[PDB]
RNA sequence: GCUCUGAGGACUGACAGUCGACUC
RNA sequence: CCCGUCGCUCCUACCGAUUGAAUGGUCCGGUGAAGUGUUCGGAUCGCGGCGACGGACGUCGCG
RNA sequence: CCGGCAUCGCGCUCCUAGCCCGGCAUCGUUACUUUGAAGAAAUUAGAGUGCUCAAAGCAAGCCAUCGCUCUGGAUACAUUAGCAUGGGAUAACAUCAUAGGA
RNA sequence: UACCUGGUUGAUCCUGCCAGUAGUCAUAUGCUUGUCUCAAAGAUUAAGCCAUGCAUGUGCAAGUAUGAACCAAUUUGAACUGUGAAACUGCGAAUGGCUCAUUAAAUCAGUUAUAGUUUGUUUGAUGGUACGUGCUACUCGGAUAACCGUAGUAAUUCUAGAGCUAAUACGUGCAACAAACCCCGACUUCUGGGAGGGGCGCAUUUAUUAGAUAAAUCCGAUGAUUCAUGAUAACUCGACGGAUCGCACGGCCUUCGUGCCGGCGACGCAUCAUUCAAAUUUCUGCCCUAUCAACUUUCGAUGGUAGGAUAGGGGCCUACCAUGGUGGUGACGGGUGACGGAGAAUUAGGGUUCGAUUCCGGAGAGGGAGCCUGAGAAACGGCUAC
């Protein structure tokens, strides 16, 4: 089927596919049902995120990834890589001699999961994970185009 | 090694201008008047009077 | 000797990250195990970090495999390796590695299934009228040894243990062998 | 470094433990126990320097190991052991008991008691859920584990033990209206009844207090620590009903104190 | 040197059938 | 009043053939102690089974 | 200086919720400022205390200076970054004319 | 104490610098020194070299003593009674202590995180079945230090062999119901069964499953989890589930049998929680330099997947795929006589300079590299190599 791109047989952990006794509303990730979570803090899961075909062990309402920490808003520098994004969080900087101040910037990496989808500058929410490799520990949570 | 943890400071500050007649006559008859050993120790109480001048300073400049 | 320190890596700008640590123990890394298949089963011991124990799995041919889909649990015998996703050289050499498709006996399977007077019938009608056995796992009762995932860890556990395939998985994976 | 530092000077000994800063290079440093060592204070600060019964290390190693000390109902030989709020020591010999008490200022005080009041402490739980087999268990701030626990009894609630059937006796239900007694913080000491719980997704919850003579405070969930269901605390305060005053009233009550005598 | 792995196509009816001398 | 070339003394840096030299680091390449892990390996050392033998043996017990 | 109040105050079903009732949630972001939490001690200021003063120190004082009383060991600051409440002038960023609006 | 004065001129008014004046918990030195309190003192250069001596060992009523001594000393049964050195076993030596060589978003500071982890101990709770055909547990091993004796060597906590003797060292091995629940199941009678009997501590690994709602008999947590946890099928050559040690004597005969007994402690084994920690970690914050405008990428550079490794996340490493990441908001590089900070001097306010140093964090043991013991060390008052 669509989603299976791999040389591996791309699945979700502890869900149980073939399963003989089968029905569909029991609880998401039971029975054979698709697992997904609600990460909290206020956000809501993506429809297509509830209704999607796309396995990621790294989504925050699909995969393994717990949202805890802090959460920041930036907005999408690039949009160039598989399945992740540069926030660029633009701020400014107090220079304490001349009383004034003076904008700065951090290119964060986030990573998107497919059921997010951002254009090139678009707003984004991300919340920290666990490190998810050597310079990604944010999942996109929201994004506004 | 503690006893390195005891504070201590200073009791003056030599005046800025070290040779004007004005200040040095005032010093005499200060020195003369109440007996001193030497003019560090008038130099002492204007330390200590300038603490508390602008203790009160500060204070007059609130509300 | 090896490690798992950043300090090594470049910067994100790809500046080069000078070392200013000696190595430290937190941060060993250990030489694989490298799996076998054979039949000199021997896992040894390693004694890490907090004095537990570590049971590295060097070669091993009895494993235990489960069967979601019916629920049953069986020990079996390792016949071999046919299928890794990370690497070929894996297959050719014989790695028991997590995630590897091995194949196995369908010794116990085939007898549980045969399990399952007056009471015993009166059981075996309540079921068989349930049973679903997927042609492509039935064929392969026939065949005598059955395509099972690895999903333990050996170097780590010193265990090989899986599961079954069975529906997508099982589809997915035989169609790459052909 | 490479390991556990076992040694505490002097000056990093923290702010209420009151101890000098010119009497040695070294602070008792509380062994690994039941309170967090940051909140917290060993037999030796109890012994020497406030009660005055040894005058030195050894006098209070002599004073321990006689067993003369008693520890939450039962007999302590160590010397750095970290008690805590709410914990008693008695001293049978002289048949005299002390339950350790904050002040408003942040600092431990040693607040008698009867025997009656006590044979049994309080503290809160940190934490309700199961183990083994389903049962459940508490675990409390005090290290104290209690097993089949009332199933009313939730996560920030407070208990009574006894220490003789040892297991709970009563339990209040940490809500709005009752009293606590913050221990941590600078509003520390400070007994009040809660008007106000606002929650936050994310991180600490804060409560807001009022001390019983109007001034109102807040503090998030961790230094709250509910002592008695309404106004009426279940343990006897210390000499200063709890209630944290400005440093103009310090004043006023000492000419008023030199004033009568 | 030997044994292999992979990539690179054509024709016929995003898949299936047949074929394919060569290069990496 | 004062400007420059030239002559003499002294200081400072400059360019300079010299595949200049010394010192120290860095990368690639060669060789590579030793440790760790592993494949074989098996000096000796433990019920010293049995022959139902006359403290002695081979067949051994696996470790 | 404010609580609380009407005009020509888009809703509330949920906690707080009146002797049909103030003052209730989710459907733009911030910057600014206010209050609060939490803020390692030593240092810095600052209180108390006759180490003789002092730099200090964190002591120490009266009992009939006769079988112990009274005790202290405060407070302040902590620029920024982060957390939270209320203010919403000042200024950015963002944006309802295809009506895909309410 | 928010301060100015001498010098360009024949004089004058200026820009302007030179000089003056003051301080340093800032160093050297000169000259001089009678008293009390206070107290820095091989850091700057050379984190260069070291004679010598010391700096980490340890014994309670509670592990092991006629292996040799000392004090009581016997009716000459039995003690090693009591004090004991030595040695074995256990624990610690990973703390302190010194120094600042390395190192410029790095260490560090404020503040986060762990649902991404390890933690001797202290404190609190907890502990079936070891096989027996689950029908209430079925038996006691040498060898080993110190000591004796016999040696090598020039040698040193260098070393070989013979002979004794111990364990809380080592190696074994008796196990507590109803078995609750689970799966096979004789024959009975037909069963929605009776079931006669056959297999089930906890830990490890894996897989299936439960972990419940909404207004006209559901029952734990979190902001959020396939969470906590339960049940089941098995799996493991199981670490584990006590062959351990002290005083205090004291109710009462079942064969009056140290008789049936039973308390107070020590030590210890495993799981959970806690505590002392660490490790990794998120945002923001560092000096001069553009005569440092491009740096990283075959050999991990940015990401994806699959996996290995680790206590654990992670390009920490491998295979395959993608070509990305950073940069005028200064990347990369270069300098630092640069460990970071709390802080020090001076200060009207703003600032300027400093911070080796006793408090905290990091790093290092002549330079590097690699390891064993251990909960903890890439340890140097430990080893291995150059
Ligand atoms: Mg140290
Ligand atoms: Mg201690
Ligand atoms: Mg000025
Ligand atoms: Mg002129
Ligand atoms: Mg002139
Ligand atoms: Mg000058
Ligand atoms: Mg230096
Ligand atoms: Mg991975
Ligand atoms: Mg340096
Ligand atoms: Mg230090
Ligand atoms: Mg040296
Ligand atoms: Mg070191
Ligand atoms: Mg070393
Ligand atoms: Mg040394």
């Amino acid at each position: 089927m669509a989603e299976q791109t791999e040389k591996s047989f791309l699945k979700q952990p502890k869900v149980f596919l073939s399963t003989k006794k089968a029905d569909k509303a029991k609880r998401p990730g039971k029975a054979g049902n698709r697992f997904w979570k609600s990460v909290g803090l206020g956000f809501k899961t993506p429809r297509e995120a509830i209704d999607g075909t796309y396995i990621d062990k790294k989504c925050p309402f699909t995969g393994t990834v717990a949202i805890r920490g802090r959460i920041i808003a930036g907005t999408c520098h690039s949009a160039k890589m598989n399945r992740t994004i540069i926030v660029r969080r633009n701020y400014l900087h107090f220079v304490k001699k001349y009383q004034r101040y003076e904008k700065r910037h951090s290119n964060i990496p986030a990573h998107i999961s497919p059921c997010f989808r951002v254009k090139e500058g678009d707003h984004v929410i991300i919340g920290q994970c666990r490190p998810l490799s050597k310079t990604v520990r944010f999942n996109v949570l929201k994004v506004v185009p | 090694h503690v006893n390195f943890y005891r504070n201590y400071g200073k009791t003056f500050k030599k005046p800025r201008r070290p040779y004007e007649k004005e200040r040095l006559d005032a010093e005499l008859k200060l020195v003369g008047e109440y007996g001193l050993r030497c003019k560090r120790e008038l130099w002492r109480v204007q330390y200590a009077l300038s603490r508390i001048r602008n203790a009160a300073r500060h204070l007059l400049t609130l509300d | 000797g090896i490690s798992r320190d950043s300090m090594h890596k470049r910067r994100a700008t790809g500046g080069k990250q000078k070392a200013w640590r000696k190595k430290r123990k937190y941060e060993l890394g250990r030489q694989p195990a490298n799996t076998k298949l054979s039949s000199n089963k021997t896992v040894r011991r390693v004694r890490v970090r907090g004095g537990n124990v570590k049971w590295r799995a060097l070669r091993l041919d009895t494993g235990n495999f489960s069967w979601g889909s019916e629920a049953v649990t069986r020990k079996t015998r390792l016949l071999d390796v046919v299928y890794n996703s990370s690497n070929n050289e894996l297959v050719r050499t014989q790695t028991l590695v997590k995630n590897a498709i091995v194949q196995v006996d369908a010794a116990p399977f085939k007898q549980w299934y045969l399990t399952h007077s007056n009471n015993v019938q009166r059981k075996l009608e309540k079921r068989q009228q349930g049973r679903t056995l997927d042609s492509h796992i039935e064929e392969q009762f026939s065949g005598g040894r059955l395509l099972a995932c690895i999903s333990s860890r050996p170097g780590q556990c010193g265990r090989a243990d899986g599961y079954i395939l069975e529906g997508k998985e099982l589809e997915f994976y035989m169609r790459k062998l052909q | 470094a490479r390991g556990l530092k076992k040694h505490l000077k002097r000056l990093n000994a923290p702010s209420h433990w009151m101890l000098d800063k010119l009497g040695g290079a070294f602070a008792p440093k509380p062994s690994s126990g039941p309170h967090k060592a940051r909140e917290c204070l060993p037999l030796i600060l109890i012994l020497r320097n406030r009660l005055k019964y040894a005058l030195t290390y050894r006098e209070v190693q002599s004073i321990l190991m006689q067993r003369h000390i008693m520890v939450d109902g039962k007999v302590r030989t160590d010397k750095t052991y970290p008690a805590g709020f709410m914990d008693i020591i008695s001293i049978p010999k002289t048949g005299e008991n002390y339950r350790l008490l904050y002040d408003t200022k942040g600092r431990f005080r040693l607040h008698s008691v009867r025997d009656e009041d006590a044979k049994f402490k309080l503290c809160k739980v940190r934490s309700v859920q199961f183990g083994q087999k389903g049962i459940p268990y508490l675990n409390t701030y005090d290290g104290r584990t209690i097993r089949y626990p009332d199933p009313l009894i939730k996560a920030n609630d407070t208990i009574k033990l006894d220490l003789e059937t040892n297991k709970i006796v009563d339990f209040i239900k940490f809500d709005v209206g009752n009293v606590v007694m913050v221990t941590g913080g600078r509003n520390t000491g400070r007994v009040g009844v809660i008007k106000n719980r606002e929650k936050h997704k994310g991180t600490f919850e804060t409560i807001h207090v009022e001390d019983a003579q109007g001034h109102q405070f807040a503090t998030r969930l961790g230094n709250v620590f509910t002592i008695g269901k309404g106004t009426k605390p279940w343990v006897s305060l210390p000499k200063g009903k709890g209630i944290k005053l400005t440093i103009i009233e310090e004043q006023r009550k000492r000419d008023a104190a030199a004033q009568a005598a």
